């Protein structure tokens, strides 16, 4: 029922309506992980190169 | 080809159901977990209505009403008949109910009760049955659960021969469109044990339900009478028909429950459907008047009445929509 | 006046970004040479719409938009359309191969070799700005470039710019327009390793976009184009707070003090009306009753889900065209007696509603009919749960069985990030059933 | 990933790889001198895939064709295509490799196989973004199989980073050259199961069948085998050749269709089956076209896919027709026969359609399914494999080139291990 916090402009109106009341990682670590997984990559082709060599 | 899953092995009256939808050679019954279903016959608990009707090209349907528990559970029934405009306090076929916890209106419950005492009337409770409050009030924290003080109906209507009590069974199947069918068979479950009004340290006499007897099966096959002797007795006894001293009560009832809980259950305008089959028991005091115990909300048949129930579940319930390649229901109109 | 960048990844990032630019300039008048004869402060200036275009001395106006893609065709027709003198060319950037639907693919492979380059040219905007409040970034959960370097991009802004908000505009996988079938593991790893660095998410689920297409446009077999038209119509409503004088959800900010009380529950739910074919031969316009009544049929919301079976936390409702608040009053208290409206004990049960008299803008010779009023409401709901409870479970169904994730550990992925990406959406499951039972 | 450069090796390899560039060519409109004359825009869009701008607008398919002998080569070089290759691309021997997986993989192909490799750098060189190689090759012969096998690995060597995609004819005791086909394709399939992203198991078995039980032909040619090989090769790298929705290449391809890196051996299929020359006049309806590509008689791959379960799918549409009937009859093949594909990969069925009909058509499907019923072909190849083996015969032609019997051993158990792979993900 109650209305409040009405602002009116030329463009329009905002205002609002109460029915009833109440009641990160660093750049560091980053890197590290992107490396890791490249890492992983390198080993996982040399294994590759070395099978296929043999 | 239709198509559907079987989630719920405990239940006889869906086992009737997939047994039936087998027999008509139109439906294959699938794994329990291919989501590639028509139709799912679903768990009792948990069921993941957050997973239906995202199947694209599978109309799919349900066998639960998602928020139906509020009329099937003891404790939420209280709630929903005391907060809801629809039914309210002043309720006329609804026992005074409180709601009390083990850790609630435990203080406006005792407060009742001393109008009970004051102004001497019956003052017998349910929760299991007792005359004394303080009784009650250690028996609920003693086993930890949450459960509901009823007033107890101390003037029931007695069947003779026997001196005995007894509850209806109504069954109730809501289709997906919201159409109540009353399913014209009920049930009386009869106690086979005289009634006892001035002792409450019992059991078999008081409470009337088929497993708690199991004097049994003296008067009638198992505890059970059906509607067609119901209704003799009453004509013969009483002279009166089940129809305007019990039905036209039972109907109202039925009706206002399920419109009232209607907006927040109905599957209208969403993108999977939902039936389900109730049932309502019923308590009819010496003066002929109705009272509404407890709504199930998976409810097993009589032995009896299996075949028919569960093949107008298929006919009205299922094949209406989904259609296959006299009317057991009474449509109760809103 | 405060400056907001657009970041706009994968395939379905820029082509949504693509449909949200085309009619930003159609609602301010800005021409596609990037002219806008009604802008009388030329080469400058500090109004609302400055929010999302600078200007040029030659009076050129400039989104401050990112387009970024693994591989160039899509941005290539960025390049070559009707838009194509708007963007600086430096504000496009592509790669030469895709992500190949492999969130690892668009994270570590391909991703740390592209990064560094696209927040050089992200910097750049920056520097163009008085006070940047912060970033919307467009993408689709499913594709590998949308999932994986759009969670690389989201830790760094973090990490660069640590004080501004980040929005998402998130398109949630659906079968009927699905291009992977892994979707659903890309979907779980972006979330999770986006949710810390993001401070509301408006998820679009593409299963709702393409029945409300099929269903109120009359169109058979949407196409992308279709969806964006209508996602884009959204978008607009969502943003319009932020280009228009007004004293609703006027900063980033204020998104999430409005819409997001507890941080990790960060998902409202978008519902909006009303739809009408453009082919529609007789129409009846819609009243400020009806359009706000069909804020709460599960048939016009972003995703399909079921508001009755949780509880609200914030809601506002965005009116375009002939609105006044005495009718949305009105309307609230009728509204309030039919539906099942609950909200949780800690928050007031009611609505912030903000008003725009323009009514909205369709593409000429679009789908949408031009209508004298609509809403777009933005409610915490905890029934948008069920979105991640489907999509967890087709994750668990393909996992169970390790289904493809060699593709995912040969590119450097440990298999351990599944399982804890599945965890994170575990426990936030458990979040919205606290709150919401 | 755009350009894909494509091998032919051996007799089979380039008598179909002839067909396949003819048909392609066809279908974007280059002529037999390379020059373009088509109408729509559709057709050149993506044409740097496989064909290769020149000099004065001329277009030269990345295509590299091999042999051990030169009888087939000049027949490619004569024959009606013939002029389109790139000269320089021709590499082949002398000697033969007589139908013996070691001459090719060991003796008579390790010779030849580095002068393939230069030729193959200089096509991979000119490349923006090389997808990767597909080849074309027959399991059952010795340079197909044994130096085609040979190069797969030299090529995953220096390339590792790019896919390996194969068309890969197995040998039926129904249309066979010699009795050592099992020995060679057995080699062979060891080879695949490690070296390739995907291979296409085109059976010698399924396209004799097709012939004589559909077709109507009394007495199938390689010819009119090549016929369905040809068209299903054109039906399946559709969406690598023409933009659509998809953007397809051959790495999305991998991702999508490959759960399990082994199970890699798809079997394709093509309706409506149609004869050379003789071809009927109504065109097919939607529902017609998706039960018949659906139809075990319309697999290249001689398998009963009811004997198994589909991992993935995908399907092609080809011609102009109603996208949301396309839709609801893909949908329904699933719903009405949902046991056969398998639960645990949610929507594991995936559907493209393209505008261009194949040539003669105004309506086609193709196939490309992962079943665990390919399992069946393998058994076949390996219970024919171990008539001979359990007895040594015919091994004196391989010890001869220095092989010795433990290797055979060892393709067997692998081939073997595959078959029981396919097995547990039909149970699990
Ligand atoms: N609504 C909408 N969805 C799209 C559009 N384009 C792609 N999608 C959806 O996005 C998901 C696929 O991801 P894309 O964004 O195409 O992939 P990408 O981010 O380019 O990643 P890769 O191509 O895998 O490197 C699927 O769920 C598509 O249905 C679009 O224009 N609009
Ligand atoms: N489908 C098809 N199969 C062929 C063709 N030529 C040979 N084959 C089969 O290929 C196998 C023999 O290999 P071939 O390619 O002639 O030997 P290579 O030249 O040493 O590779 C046998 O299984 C033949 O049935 C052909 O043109 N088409
Ligand atoms: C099982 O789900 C899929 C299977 C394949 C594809 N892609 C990437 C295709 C690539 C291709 O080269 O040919 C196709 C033909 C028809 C349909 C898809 C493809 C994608 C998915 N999701
Ligand atoms: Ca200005
Ligand atoms: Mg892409
Ligand atoms: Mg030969």
């Amino acid at each position: 029922m109650e209305v409040i916090e009405l602002n009116k402009c030329t463009s329009g109106q905002s205002f609002e309506v109460i029915l009833k009341p109440p009641s990160d990682p660093s750049l560091e670590e980053i890197q590290k992980k992107l490396e890791a997984a490249e890492e992983r990559r390198k080993y996982q082709e040399a294994e590759l190169l070395k099978h296929l060599a043999e | 080809m239709y198509t559907f899953v079987v989630r719920d092995e405990n239940s006889s009256v869906y086992a009737e159901v997939s047994r039936l939808l087998l027999a008509t050679g139109q439906w294959k019954r699938l794994r329990k977990d291919n989501p590639r279903f028509n139709l799912m016959l679903g768990e009792r608990n948990r069921l993941p209505f957050g997973r239906l009707g995202h199947e694209p090209g599978l109309v799919q349907l349900v066998n639960y009403y998602r928020g139906a528990d509020k009329l099937c559970r003891k404790a939420s029934l209280v709630k929903l008949i005391k907060t809801s405009p629809e039914l309210s306090e002043s309720c006329t076929w609804f026992p005074e109910s409180y709601v009390i916890y083990p850790t609630d209106e435990r203080e406006v419950f005792l407060a009742a009760y001393n109008r009970r005492r004051e102004g001497r009337e019956g003052n017998v409770w349910i929760a299991l049955i007792s005359s004394e409050a303080s009784e009650l009030l250690d028996f609920i924290d003693e086993q930890g659960q949450v459960h509901v003080i009823q007033k107890y109906l101390e003037k029931p209507l007695l069947l003779e021969p026997g001196h005995r009590k007894f509850d209806i069974r109504s069954w109730v199947l809501v289709d997906h469109l919201y159409n109540i069918y009353l399913y014209r068979e009920g049930v009386l479950r009869t106690s086979s044990e005289p009634y006892n009004s001035a002792n409450f340290q019992d059991k078999t006499c008081h409470l009337t339900n088929h497993c708690i007897q199991k004097n049994y099966g003296r008067y009638e096959e198992g505890n059970e009478m059906f509607f067609e002797e119901f209704n003799q007795y009453l004509m013969d006894a009483l002279n009166t028909t089940l129809e305007n001293s019990i039905l036209l009560q039972i109907k109202h009832i039925i009706r206002s429950c399920l419109m009232c809980i209607e907006p927040a259950i109905s599957t209208k305008h969403l993108h999977y459907q939902s039936f389900q089959l109730f049932g309502f028991d019923f308590m009819v005091d010496e003066e002929l008047k109705v009272w509404l115990i407890e709504v199930n909300g998976a409810p097993a048949c009589a032995q009896k009445l299996y075949a028919e129930l569960c093949q107008g579940i298929v006919d009205v319930a299922i094949s209406s929509v989904f259609p296959l390649a006299t009317s057991i229901f009474i449509k109760l109109h809103h | 006046m405060r400056e907001c960048i657009s970041i706009h990844v994968g395939q379905a990032g820029v082509q949504i970004g693509n449909a949200c630019w085309e009619l930003y300039c159609l609602e301010h008048g800005i021409q596609p040479d990037g002219q806008m004869p009604s802008d009388k402060t030329i080469g400058g200036g500090d109004d609302s719409f400055n929010t999302f275009f600078s200007e040029t001395g030659a009076g050129k106006h400039v989104p401050r938009a990112v387009f970024v893609d693994l591989e160039p065709t899509v941005i290539d027709e960025v390049r070559t359309g009707t838009y194509r003198q708007l963007f600086h060319p430096e504000q496009l950037i592509t790669g030469k191969e895709d992500a190949a639907n492999n969130y690892a693919r668009g994270h570590y492979t391909i991703g740390k070799e592209i990064i560094d380059l696209v927040l050089d040219r992200i910097r750049k905007l920056a520097d163009q700005c008085t006070g940047l409040q912060g970033f919307l970034v467009f993408h689709s959960f499913g594709g590998g470039t949308g999932s994986g370097f759009t969670s690389l991009l989201m830790e760094r802004l973090s990490v660069d710019y640590g004080k501004k908000s980040k929005l998402e505009f998130s398109i949630y996988p659906a079968p009927q327009v699905s291009t992977a079938v892994v979707e659903p593991y890309n979907s779980i790893l972006t979330t999770h390793t986006t949710l810390e660095h993001s401070d509301c998410a408006f998820m679009v689920d593409n299963e709702a976009i393409y029945d409300i297409c099929r269903r109120n446009l009359d169109i058979e077999r949407p196409t992308y184009t279709n969806l964006n038209r209508l996602i884009s119509q959204i978008v607009s409503s969502i943003t319009a707070s932020l280009r228009f004088d007004g004293a609703l959800n006027v900063d980033l900010t204020e998104f999430q003090t409005n819409l997001v009380p507890y941080p990790r529950i960060h998902f409202p739910l978008a519902t909006y009306a009303p739809v009408i074919s453009a082919e529609k031969a007789y129409h009846e316009q819609l009243s400020v009753a009806e359009i706000t009544n069909a804020c709460f049929e599960p048939a016009n919301q972003m995703v399909k889900c079921d508001p009755r079976h949780g509880k609200y936390m914030a809601c506002c409702l965005l009116y375009r065209g002939d609105v006044v608040p005495k009718d949305v009053n009105a309307a609230i208290a009728t509204i309030k007696t039919k539906r099942s409206i609950q909200f949780v004990d800690w928050c007031p049960t009611g609505f912030k509603v903000g008003i725009n008299y323009q009514p909205p803008t369709v593409v000429p010779g679009g789908d949408l009919a031009k209508v004298q009023r609509a809403v777009c409401m933005l409610s915490n709901t905890t029934a948008i749960a069920e979105a991640w409870a489907r999509l967890d479970h087709k994750f668990d169904l393909m996992y169970a069985k390790r289904a493809f994730v060699h593709w995912y550990v040969g590119e450097g992925m440990e298999e351990g990030e599944f399982s804890e990406a599945r965890e994170d959406m575990a426990a936030l499951e458990k979040d919205y059933e606290e709150v919401g039972v | 990933m755009r350009e894909i450069v494509h091998i032919q090796a051996g007799q089979c390899g380039n008598q179909i790889g002839a067909k396949f560039w003819e048909v392609i060519s066809d279908e974007h409109g280059i002529d037999p001198t390379g020059s373009y004359h088509g109408d729509s825009d559709l057709q050149l869009e993506r044409i740097n895939v496989y064909y290769n701008e020149a000099t004065g607008n001329k277009y030269v398919p990345r295509a590299i064709l091999v042999d051990l002998e030169p009888g087939t080569m000049d027949s490619v070089r004569s024959g009606p295509f013939g002029q389109i290759f790139r000269p320089d691309n021709f590499v082949f021997g002398q000697s033969g490799a007589g139908n013996n997986w070691a001459k090719g993989h060991y003796t008579e192909g390790a010779e030849l196989v580095d002068s393939v490799l230069d030729v193959v750098r200089k096509e991979s060189e000119s490349c923006d973004c090389l997808q990767g190689f597909q080849l074309t090759h027959s399991l059952g012969g010795g340079t197909g199989s044994g130096m085609g096998t040979l190069l797969i690995s030299k090529i995953r060597e220096e390339y590792p980073d790019r896919i390996m995609n194969t068309f890969s004819v197995m040998p039926s005791p129904k249309v066979s050259d010699t009795v050592v086909e099992p020995y060679n394709a057995t080699l062979s399939v060891h080879q695949l199961v490690e070296n390739t992203d995907e291979t296409y198991c085109i059976d010698n078995e399924a396209l004799y069948d097709i012939c004589f039980r559909t077709l109507k032909l009394t007495t199938p040619t390689y010819g009119d085998l090549n016929h369905l090989v040809s068209a299903t090769m054109s039906g399946v790298t559709t969406c690598l050749r023409f933009p659509g929705q998809l953007n397809a290449d051959l790495r999305k391809l991998a991702v999508n269709m490959v759960p399990f890196p082994r199970l890699h051996f798809f079997m394709p299929g093509f309706a409506p089956l149609t004869s050379r020359g003789s071809q009927q006049y109504r065109a097919l309806t939607v529902p017609e076209l998706t039960q018949q590509m659906f139809d075990s008689k319309n697999m290249m791959a001689a398998c009963d896919p009811r004997h198994g379960r589909y991992l993935t799918v995908a399907a092609i549409f080809r011609g102009r027709m109603s996208m949301k009937e396309v839709d609801e009859q893909m949908l329904n093949v699933q719903n009405k026969n949902s046991s056969y594909f398998v639960e645990w990969i949610p929507n594991n069925v995936k559907t493209a359609v393209c505008d261009i009909p194949p040539r003669g058509l105004k309506m086609s499907a193709t196939f490309i399914g992962n079943s665990t019923a390919i399992q069946e072909l393998f058994k076949r190849i390996s219970e024919q494999f171990t008539a001979m083996f359990r007895r040594k015969a015919f091994l004196h032609w391989y010890t001869g080139e220095g092989m010795d019997e433990m290797e055979f051993t060892e393709a067997e158990s692998n081939m073997n291990d595959l078959v029981s792979e396919y097995q547990q993900y039909q149970d699990a």
